[PDB]
RNA sequence: CCCGCAGAAGAAGCACCGGCUAACUCCGUGCCAGCAGCCGCGGUAAUACGGAGGGUGCAAGCGUUAAUCGGAAUUACUGGGCGUAAAGCGCACGCAGGCGGUUUGUUAAGUCAGAUGUGAAAUCCCCGGGCUCAACCUGGGAACUGCAUCUGAUACUGGCAAGCUUGAGUCUCGUAGAGGGGGGUAGAAUUCCAGGUGUAGCGGUGAAAUGCGUAGAGAUCUGGAGGAAUACCGGUGGCGAAGGCGGCCCCCUGGACGAAGACUGACGCUCAGGUGCGAAAGCGUGGGGAGCAAACAGGAUUAGAUACCCUGGUAGUCCACGCCGUAAACGAUGUCGACUUGGAGGUUGUGCCCUUGAGGCGUGGCUUCCGGAGCUAACGCGUUAAGUCGACCGCCUGGGGAGUACGGCCGCAAGGUUAAAACUCAAAUGAAUUGACGGGGGCCCGCACAAGCGGUGGAGCAUGUGGUUUAAUUCGAUGCAACGCGAAGAACCUUACCUGGUCUUGACAUCCACGGAAGUUUUCAGAGAUGAGAAUGUGCCUUCGGGAACCGUGAGACAGGUGCUGCAUGGCUGUCGUCAGCUCGUGUUGUGAAAUGUUGGGUUAAGUCCCGCAACGAGCGCAACCCUUAUCCUUUGUUGCCAGCGGUCCGGCCGGGAACUCAAAGGAGACUGCCAGUGAUAAACUGGAGGAAGGUGGGGAUGACGUCAAGUCAUCAUGGCCCUUACGACCAGGGCUACACACGUGCUACAAUGGCGCAUACAAAGAGAAGCGACCUCGCGAGAGCAAGCGGACCUCAUAAAGUGCGUCGUAGUCCGGAUUGGAGUCUGCAACUCGACUCCAUGAAGUCGGAAUCGCUAGUAAUCGUGGAUCAGAAUGCCACGGUGAAUAC
């Protein structure tokens, strides 16, 4: 449209990568398919687990799955059973042993991915969007976030004509590279087509 | 208040003198504006005003609040915005000297 | 009316459900069927149409229509309006009519009090009563809002009488004035006529033409003839009822206003009908006719020009006497009277203090502007009121029809005045607000123009598009912001399009039943898909009635769809525009839409910064933060480098060295930081120093709120609707490359700052493992053989090209140019015909700087030379990077 992906532009400077590893020009292709494949799987199983980001590091043919999650209880199951269950297939997809390692998140409502899910969650259950949308914004201020911005679009509220209503509280300087802005996006599959949600958080300042 | 601390003892060289100067001249801005009022922190209960011509702006505002006003109104002033009118000169230099000191003593003892 | 009998057995529809208005969803149909009191609903997702369910209202009735009233204060007596929304007669005089100052007495009409006569009963109302209640019947009262008579009251209005003076009017002395009619008169100027002087233009316009002129104009001088208007003074200055009225003098005459008193004694204010006056134009009779000028003509302008412009020009405009009776006849504001803060002015009288010095202190008449309260829809009005009241008169009742028709009246006529209806619409209209826009104003910016350089449009070829053709020329993009675009690369593939051949639980996914390792090997028919066999292997755990696997067959859910709608959508993108703007909080002004902040003075690349200020703040943007580039220090020294030192096949090649190049990390440095000057001692701007670099040092990345219901359903995701022995799937060949034709974007040219031959000099960046490939051998060559080294500062791709020295051709369609064409070929790939690139020999066209028109560019840029990379087997003049060479001009 007009704006560049907030995450991408600050990668080199502030926000670190998500699939951190190395591979010569030859095998580069294959790893991408593999690393992508597990990412697809984790979304498919840990959906009802509130998983924000999943790191895929590969040192010396060792597929490392670091998951920055919210609810370890749901992820580990009992005594870790679920994790080591996941360990099997993941190691199989990547073709090499996989030490699945979790990472609990400080504030579930301060990560862009997770919150967007909540907005999506309520819209996936017939919740009046303005109440749903605004609830998250109050939360960012109530958790101390320096700023927040949200934005939904589509057939919102069952309307025929599609419209895009956004919201804003707090300082969100997107043009300042120095500052860390946890931005993320999620869909919203309702009977009224797909609704899209975007959320920004001026979490970091430098 | 914060800057007042930041100025006499606080940060004055952290970035560069040029912008350190910025806060200083900014301190001057807030200085002439909220200088002699910073300690109030609430709402006053009496507005003693020298001229009603230049300061009708505040009078109406004070009148708009549950507050009494005392104006040294002049021949070209509207007394209808005042409560306890004080006719006479306002702009004469020596005039206020007589005025304020008279008020100064009354207010000095008036805490009895 | 009462009693017994019998079984809940005989006994509830109607309208509406978008809003008004109580009450909702689903399906069906698709600007059709329809609906409807109104606004409006229906376009393939209808709460408004039809049905179903649920439900809201009323009930033996419930909806529709019609009709009266209500709401409608949209006929206003109670109870409206007329500055701009409909509405002040054009102004005035004035009979009837309406109303009328003040004092006293008087009468008692109107008015008031009481009583009386009457005001039919019924009905209504009040309290009772009677039918099982009620409806209904009915008792007594109240009321019958009125009218007539009689008696008291006498304030207010009326009749009468007598006054008073503050209303009105008269007189005396003065004042200012474009007040009106009549009679003379002065000067400037224009036109014409008569001469003198004198000579090729004059006049007119955007330019020009018509026209005037060598018969001698225009110009200039003198004389004369006339008609009309009065420069300067001249003034939101004066007079007049209004229309109007302007040099000067005279005559006749109206009105206004003032000082001071005298006098009459309410004699008033308004006013239907009526009478008079009443701009310009127009009309009639007779004059006058300079200038100006409808009509008219010619000449231009123009697509046309019955106009705007120019040259002429009649009626008219001027006078006399009559008529016409209309104007945005307008402070769009009827006349008269009273009361209610102020300020600055102008003009005309007049009393007083000093005229002591162009003055100061007061009181009256008219008039201009600004604004208080208040009023008002707002704008604004505002002691000259649209303020607060009183008297009287005119007039309005949605817009259009229509100020018209008809008739009356008046008119010489043109017309005027008086003044509708049917019909049609659901608005019309005013004030103000936010914007957008202006062939409106001011301020500023941008390769926007200008100053220049080089291009396209003309040629050939490449590529894309429209059109055409076709079995198919897949589908999408199609003002700027599509047209070397999606496509970073169509022979098969790709591929969605066509013909023909095939399967249809399928090419792919999961679950079921059963059998079979998987897989490898080989042959036939077929264009291929596939159909037909023949063999081999028979592998992991034992519930060993089977795993898990991969394959085959059959069933059923489905799988799949490059099928439609980007106007159902997310995601992603372009453009306005890297333009400097876009907004919110609280407060404040406004009935409110909103405004203020964001405006103003300076300033800047910039709502950047300072100051001012009913605004104070803040956010998003601008900037900075990030990468690269220009300089240096420090650190490391390979496969990179070579100064000071030795060995050399003088090759950084071998020791050796860590200076330098370079490479790579970390920092330094540049911030108006310093000086002078200007400027508000502010921001900032101009120049200078030092400095590698100077005013965001270059460049890139970065794209605000929103706009185009802009692109995309075909990258992907995805609501609907649609196909589903098909629009799904496999296959061979073809098509996408077709070609009377048009446009776009490029490359090569058209040459001598140029072509060709020989030798020779100087780059950066990047790629490379079914990949790049030297050296060497063969060939004229594209390539072939063999092939170290390198998955990489070492090796390879890979010999830089322009350039430079020399020879040479000598302005030709040529030693230019290179398409087209024949032959012989190499490589790639199963395969080169439709349809690959490259080489060799031969061939040799168009084209000699390109119409109207139109694009890019402000410094290492334009232009020009060469190079590499992604896509990819092969397939670049495209796209994306690199370096060489190196301008012009900016008032």
């Amino acid at each position: 449209g007009q704006k560049v992906h907030p995450n991408g532009i600050r990668l080199g400077i502030v926000k670190p990568w998500n699939s951190t590893w190395f591979a010569n020009t030859k095998e580069f292709a294959d790893n991408l398919d593999s690393d992508f494949k597990v990412r697809q799987y984790l979304t498919k199983e840990l959906a009802k687990a509130s998983v924000s980001r999943i790191v895929i590091e590969r040192p010396a043919k060792s597929i490392r799955v670091t998951i920055h999650t919210a609810r370890p209880g749901i992820v580990i199951g009992k005594k870790g059973e679920d994790v080591e269950k996941l360990r099997k297939v993941v190691a199989d997809i990547a073709g090499v042993p996989a030490q699945i390692n979790i990472a609990e998140v400080r504030k579930p409502e301060l990560d862009a991915k997770l919150v967007a899910d909540s907005i999506t969650s309520q819209l996936e259950r017939r919740v009046m969007f303005r109440r749903a949308m605004k609830r998250a914004v109050q939360n960012a201020m109530r958790l101390g976030a320096k700023g927040i911005k949200v934005e939904v679009s589509g057939r919102l509220g069952g309307a025929e004509i599609a419209r895009t209503e956004w919201y804003r509280e707090g300082r969100v300087p997107l043009h300042t590279l120095r500052a860390d802005i946890d931005y993320n996006t999620s869909e919203a599959h309702t009977t009224y087509g797909v609704i899209g949600v975007k959320v920004w958080i001026f979490k970091g300042e430098i | 208040k914060d800057l007042e601390t930041q100025s006499q003892d606080g940060t004055f060289d952290k970035l560069t003198k040029k912008e350190a100067l910025m806060r200083t001249r900014e301190l001057e801005k807030l200085e002439n504006s909220l200088g002699g009022i910073k300690d109030m922190g609430g709402l006053p209960d009496a507005l003693f005003v020298i001229d009603a011509d230049h300061e009708h702006i505040a009078i109406k505002e004070a009148n708009n609040l549950g507050i009494p006003v005392f104006a040294i109104v002049d021949t070209n002033s509207d007394p209808d915005g005042v409560d306890f009118v004080i006719p006479g000169n306002d702009d004469a230099i020596r005039a206020v000297t007589l005025y304020l000191g008279a008020v100064a003593a009354t207010v000095r003892e008036g805490r009895s």
